[PDB]
């Protein structure tokens, strides 16, 4: 009796909220048939108060809540997103990782995500600021567990078999420089009560 | 030995901590870099670690002293002047100081190793702002509660 | 020990005593990553310098 | 002339520029950014430091390698000490040698 | 370009979504608005492949897939739904609740009269079933762990002063009774042959 | 910016000339010199290994 949206389209934007984001060097496929249908999946995601942000020069694409109306308090309040808010140590970890990101974005361009780290650099940078309880075990398991809870909110790959992940390009949206500066202005407030 | 690794273990920990210091130039860190490794020698603990490594260029030295070291423990008094762990350990003295040096070289390619790619940073335009940003927003991290987990 | 242990029940080859110290004997800590270490921090200073 | 030969030896700054009479400000604010750092400056002192460094961590490993022998050799007098308990041959002991 | 969905439908529909169902009775207003709006919500979940099903008298809506069954699958795979397997002692539970469903309903009418019980009766025979972990503390400790993550799975209220408990009409509306009765089957028989 | 652009691709046949306009000359001789005899003579030997 009703029609049906493109079949491919509904796997297509089915699929990037499932994951939250959708890259072109993985998944070119749906990347393109969202490229082609664009304001299709905004009018999709407008009953949900949601919103397709877009970065084709690292091909990606990836949902954000809606701003129009959703609570003042945060977007997180949404009641259907469902991962709990980024904290602090891990918003610690992931501006280490966004210097990381831009350095060898630099290096190799701003192409597909080839940005490969190694486990074993980030031991020195995070011991600066969480300390060291001096059991490099001990670290390794703090360090593994950030990076898990980072995952979760899609950020990083997990350690492949020579320890090494790619950082998701989700991140630099998540870390734009008006986030940055935000967030700065935020730990400047924190650091001025705390005085 | 002991307390020559603390030292440069400090010391490469301090230089890692105010790289974070957006202010500093490139010229501003190698001078730090070459600055603390130079205090760090002078001081007394750096002079034994320098005497010690002065001593590894002319090897001879060390490996007759472990020869007349064997030699001298292999006499039968040692047994009495000694348990059996004291002679272990001054049997093989010369070797468990020159891995303890590694130690200090360790932390000296680590600071090395910091510093060379953070030098590195000719960085494009928009990149070198967010570069800022971020610098800004570390040097505000050193300053917090790290400890604090509910922090 | 144990080791040992296995690589002498497993002497099938039953080979010349060279080759019996040198893999069966002694336990093994050559210092290929060190060398390695070395190098590269020798490099990571050429970089430096350039 | 002048701008567009530096521009060839630059890396990641003048790049962004061209070699024109409108590129002057990046130009020499690139020269006054390496003058501030001055990094030119520290030559001879990281030249000699990083001799220092590396003829450091040769030695040691040239070190660590040859107490590495030792230690094996202090194995081998064991065996010999533990062999020695025992005939191999009627009036024969077995003990081993190194070269 | 779009006209906003109406705040109201679009409340409405982030509650049925983050709990699947709503209910009249507790929050007539979003069920309601559903009710005045079911083509436009049917509508919303058309790309998602989503769509509700209604029990007036229960007073329930719920989601549900709206793909055929088996067109070009085996076994349809939804990727915004987990086809989670219950463990043992959850599927007897909610055999057990099923079946008492079914008893209030004929003690009291479908719907119109929700099921009710108070907790105490339903331990004895879920330790028959089970086998003690250890203590009658803990069995309330487990049964109380099952009614949360019931009530967690829109099934059940939580246990009151006196530990009474609204048995949900999604049970009703449950996938596949007959295996959880064939389960309980199982399960008596397996009580009985063990006497 | 031209000259001075090919002097700087250059590989050692334009970089001994200067970089204003009498030195063009030479730098046109080059241009034919490579026309002629470089193109032809190199793509053949090209194609022919």
């Amino acid at each position: 009796s009703e029609t049906r949206t493109l079949q491919k389209i509904r796997e297509a934007t089915q699929e990037l909220l499932k994951y939250g984001l959708l890259e072109e060097a993985s998944k070119p496929n749906l990347y393109r048939i969202v490229l082609s249908h664009p304001e299709e999946v905004t009018r999709i995601l407008e009953p949900l108060d949601l919103d397709i942000g877009i970065d084709e020069i690292r091909g990606l694409l990836y949902v954000k809540v809606r701003l129009d109306e959703t609570p003042a308090q945060d977007e997180w309040a949404h009641p259907l997103v469902r991962r709990q808010r980024l904290n602090l140590e891990q918003s610690l970890l992931v501006a280490i990782l966004r210097q990381h990101f831009v350095a060898w974005e630099q290096e190799s361009g701003t192409g597909a995500s080839q940005a490969q780290i190694a486990i074993d650099d980030l031991l020195p940078q995070l011991q600066i600021y969480l300390g060291d309880p001096g059991s490099e075990s001990k670290e390794r398991t703090r360090l593994l567990t950030l990076l898990d809870q980072l995952k979760g909110h899609g950020l990083v790959t997990s350690p492949d078999a020579h320890e090494r992940i790619v950082i998701r390009p989700i991140i630099a949206h998540l870390a734009d420089p008006i986030n940055l500066q935000a967030l700065l202005a935020w730990l400047r407030e924190q650091i001025a009560q705390q005085t | 030995f002991r307390r020559v690794e603390d030292s440069w273990r400090e010391a490469d920990r301090a230089l890692r901590q105010s790289i974070i210091g957006e202010q500093y130039h490139r010229g501003d860190i190698v001078e730090r870099l070459l600055n603390d490794q130079d205090a760090l020698l002078n001081t007394p603990e750096g002079r034994v670690f320098d005497s010690f490594q002065q001593q590894l260029r002319q090897s001879s030295e060390l490996k007759a002293m472990s020869e007349r070291l064997r030699v001298i423990l292999s006499h039968p008094s040692a047994s009495d002047a000694l348990n059996r762990l004291q002679r272990h350990d001054l049997r093989w003295l010369v070797k468990r100081l020159v891995d303890e040096s590694q130690t200090v070289l360790q932390a000296r390619a680590r600071s090395e190793r910091d510093v060379r790619g953070f030098m590195k940073t000719g960085l494009a335009a928009e990149h070198h702002r967010v570069g800022h940003l971020l610098n800004e927003f570390l040097n505000l991290a050193l300053k917090l509660d790290w400890q604090r987990q509910m922090i | 020990a144990f080791t040992l242990l296995n690589r002498a029940a497993g002497l099938k080859q039953l080979n010349s005593i060279d080759e019996i110290f040198r893999e069966l004997v002694l336990d093994d800590h050559s210092a290929f990553d060190r060398a390695a270490e070395v190098a590269n921090s020798f490099d990571g200073l050429t970089e430096i310098h350039q | 002339k002048r701008m567009s030969e530096a521009k060839r030896v630059d890396t990641g700054a003048l790049v962004e520029a061209g070699a024109d009479l409108d590129d002057i400000p990046v130009y020499l604010q690139r020269l006054q950014e390496l003058t501030e750092e001055a990094l030119p400056e520290k030559l001879n002192r990281f030249l000699d430091y990083l001799n220092r460094s590396s003829d450091d961590g040769v030695t040691q490993l040239l070190s660590h390698i040859e107490h590495e022998v030792l230690v094996i050799e202090e194995r081998l007098n064991e065996l010999n000490e533990t062999m020695f308990r025992v005939d191999f041959q009627p009036d024969r002991y077995l003990r081993l040698d190194t070269k």
